[PDB]
RNA sequence: CCUCCUAAAGAGUAACGGAGGAGCACGAAGGUUGGCUAAUCCUGGUCGGACAUCAGGAGGUUAGUGCAAUGGCAUAAGCCA
RNA sequence: CGCGGGGUGGAGCAGCCUGGUAGCUCGUCGGGCUCAUAACCCGAAGAUCGUCGGUUCAAAUCCGGCCCCCGCAACCA
RNA sequence: AGGGCUACACACGUGCUACAAUGGCGCAUACAAAGAGAAGCGACCUCGCGAGAGCAAGCGGACCUCAUAAAGUGCGUCGUAGUCCGGAUUGGAGUCUGCAACUCGACUCCAUGAAGUCGGAAUCGCUAGUAAUCGUGGAUCAGAAUGCCACGGUGAAUACGU
């Protein structure tokens, strides 16, 4: 697993955002399994979802580049910023967090 | 000289210092002068050889500096080890104590330098 | 013997049986039988009823009631 | 010297029977105390070596004389034989009288834990030790009120075991290291 | 250094087990959460363990340990850094 | 041009044949007289360091040799006065 | 299996005329400073001076082997 | 119930304290405001080196205690020595509230002992009972501030120019 943010420090701005996951390999033939966490009340209102729609988008990202199989994905934490973030963003963020991680790890 | 340990000062009064025997502050010096029958402060230069030492000794009633320390060093060893907090900390080289350590310390850490924790 | 300082014992061996600022019989330990050990065992080697500095005797009959000053 | 006079009169007569020799020629003695004062690195300063020679000029009537680097691993300017110490080789009356100033007037210099090391003897009759400060012997009780420098010791004996090393001069009031 | 009030605390939540343990022997350590409570003459000659926050950490009490608190035996915590820890050891 | 090997046990002796040195140094690094004896490892102690020195033991000359190297060198051809 | 020059801290470069590490400048890092950063200003750190071996009390510096870079030699007919 | 909020080679914002001598130390010694106290505050007196404890007048505070407020004033002493300064650190022992002072509280005594010699690029408050500088009290509070809020003591320099 892993975390990813889009935050920057040189311009006035900060462009924050950020999420942390657990992506862990499963027994062969288990397929694709989902958990959140922060969606109890904080991530969630349309944001629960999205992060799940983000994984479904993420099926068209990767290293080889396509589909997830197996594996379980857990949305452990994250932080939006209210006047720039939306459901989404999260999602756009969440398949980048999933791609980076898969790149870090190795496929 | 030694009276201290070959070390005696220095022109000094001391009641002052006699303290470099160690294990002896102002309280301790006045304390055995004190005790010892002499002192307090008079200059160490004004005391005679028989008064010096008669004094020392009368001194000790106290232990030698080596140890006094060690007794201090073995007390630190231990507390370390007994594995108490501390002994753990002494160890480490960190403040025993209750100080904290986020700021501070340093007296300890020494000078400082960026962390590589 | 191209002598550069003269050895003499009379000023340094006479009256050496005692301890003084000019000479001492022996140094620390050995002939002086000095002890240099450390120990702990706090409180419980003594009596456990010990009390603070105060104006009263042991097993006293009363205690001044501070609210009873009125 | 009274220490050697007592040793030949009382102690040698007992070592004869404690080690049960065939001849009186087998009983041990100290041969020499050779010294060094190996402060080192002094070729770059010279005044340190002159001050160490001025301490040795006060331990005995004998004259100070240089010891030199042989493997010379540190290096300064001159090759190999740069000076490191100032020696003075004591024997007989000049070593027995010095050991009699110890624990009589040099009491602040000698401690219980800095006494004779009973484990440092060897069956060859060779011994060595450090004293970390200078210890002088003037005509009267006096001290030069200067410190910084120290001395190291080298001794040869006729002892044929390390147990006879532990018996040689062992009746004196000088402490034993523990 | 650091001090405390004279006649230091013993704990009942430990004493209820100390009186059982000396009769039982140890065969297993005593464990406890008391920690804190003072080491008294005691409870000497057995293994205590002491909670921490999390785990119980076994220590045999000689002791030389009287007048210390149970929590000194344990440490609650760890970090990581400069330190942490000894150099040394390898794992 | 010198030393070892090429070089073949009287002797001489080649090839851009294999290796190394020589373009000076010394008034002490000379004469003479007396005496002395090592690299290295181990042992022993600490301000004494680093793995550094004095001493002892083993080693029994490997060291030393004004300048690389062979030959030689203790009755020293080495070393000190 | 030639010859000449080159091989320096993150990066460029000085040196050597047989030696006694770490220079100069940009960068880096902390600090002053700014709304903040470039940047000015203050201060500090770095490194198997290609490498292994040789000489020496002491080698980045002198010297041999070897690895790497660049240039030269590299046919007349 | 126990642990953590307090861990630790870092950096910063804001505060404290020292480096002394128009200062420290020992002795003698003068002049305050304000505020809390009914399971609370508290003298005289007694005990201990002391925190503190005992004993106990007084009081609900214009009736009492903190309290000889300290700086200041008188006298001895120090000569720049890392001190007669500083006293972080660190050993030992005693006192206190509380269920309990181990990690991790406060106070007192003995001993030990370090940086610090008035401090860079730089910077901040203040126009007079102000700043600078000395001490005191309270909320909060079982206990427990070098912060905060309020108090009184001594008490400047300089203000051309814009």
């Amino acid at each position: 697993k892993a975390e990813y943010t889009i935050h920057i420090e040189v311009p006035p701005n900060p462009f924050w955002a950020s999420v942390g996951l657990s992506i862990e390999p499963l027994p062969i033939g288990s397929g694709v399994q989902y958990e959140s966490r922060v969606s109890l009340g904080y991530l969630n209102q349309s944001f629960q979802n999205a992060v799940m729609e983000g994984v479904l988008y993420g099926c068209e990202q990767g290293l080889y580049g396509w589909k997830v199989t197996d594996c379980k994905i857990c949305f452990e934490y994250g932080l939006y910023y209210s006047p720039v973030s939306t459901p989404a963003d999260f999602r756009l963020l969440s398949p980048i967090v999933l791609e980076q991680a898969l790149k870090k790890a190795g496929t | 000289a030694r009276i201290a340990g070959i070390n005696i000062p220095d022109h000094k009064h001391a009641v002052i210092a006699l303290t470099s025997i160690y294990g002896v502050g102002k309280t301790r010096s006045k304390a055995i002068l004190a005790a010892a029958g002499i002192a307090e402060d008079v200059k160490i230069s004004e005391l005679s050889e028989g008064q010096i030492d008669t004094l020392r000794d009368e001194v000790a009633k106290f232990v030698v500096e080596g140890d006094l320390r060690r007794e201090i060093s073995m007390s630190i060893k231990r507390l370390m080890d007994l594995g108490c907090y501390r002994g753990l900390r002494h160890r480490r080289g960190l403040p025993v104590r209750g100080q904290r350590t986020k700021t501070n310390a340093r007296t300890r850490k020494g000078p400082r330098k960026p962390i590589k924790k | 013997m191209k002598k550069d300082i003269h050895p003499k014992y009379e000023e340094i061996t006479a009256s050496c049986s005692c301890g003084n600022v000019m000479k001492i019989r022996s140094t620390v330990g050995h002939d002086l039988n000095l002890d240099v050990c450390s120990k702990c065992h706090p409180f419980f080697t003594g009596k456990q009823r010990d009390v603070a500095t105060g104006g009263r005797v042991d097993r006293f009959n009363k205690r001044f009631n501070i609210p009873g000053s009125k | 010297a009274k220490l050697h006079d007592y040793y030949k009169d009382e102690v040698v007569k007992k070592l004869m029977t404690e080690f049960n020799y065939n001849s009186v020629m087998q009983v041990p003695r100290v041969e020499k105390i050779t010294l060094n004062m190996g402060v080192g690195e002094a070729i770059a300063d010279k005044k340190l070596l002159d001050n160490a020679a001025a301490d040795l000029a006060a331990i005995s009537g004998q004259k100070p004389l240089i010891t030199k680097a042989r493997k010379s691993v540190a290096g300064f300017k001159i090759r190999q034989g740069y000076p490191i110490g100032c020696k003075v080789t004591l024997r007989g009356e000049r070593m027995w009288e010095f050991f009699e100033r110890l624990i009589t007037i040099a009491v602040p210099r000698i401690r219980d834990f800095r006494g004779l090391s009973a484990k440092s003897f060897d069956g060859r009759g060779n011994y060595s030790m450090g004293v970390r400060e200078q210890i002088i012997f003037p005509e009267i009780d006096y001290d030069k009120v200067d410190r910084v420098r120290g001395l190291d010791i080298t001794i040869t004996t006729t002892a044929k075991s390390d147990e006879e090393g532990r018996a040689l001069l062992a009746a004196f009031d000088f402490p034993f290291r523990k | 250094p650091r001090s405390l009030k004279k006649g230091p605390f013993i704990d009942l939540h430990l004493l209820k087990k100390v009186e059982k343990a000396v009769e039982s022997g140890d065969k297993k350590p005593l464990r406890t959460w008391s920690r804190r409570s003072t080491i008294f003459p005691n409870m000497i000659g057995l293994t205590i363990a002491v909670h921490n926050g999390r785990q119980h950490v076994p220590v045999f009490v000689t002791d030389e340990m009287v007048g210390h608190k149970l929590g000194e035996f344990a440490p609650t915590r760890t970090y990581r850094g400069h330190a942490a820890d000894k150099k040394a050891k390898k794992k």
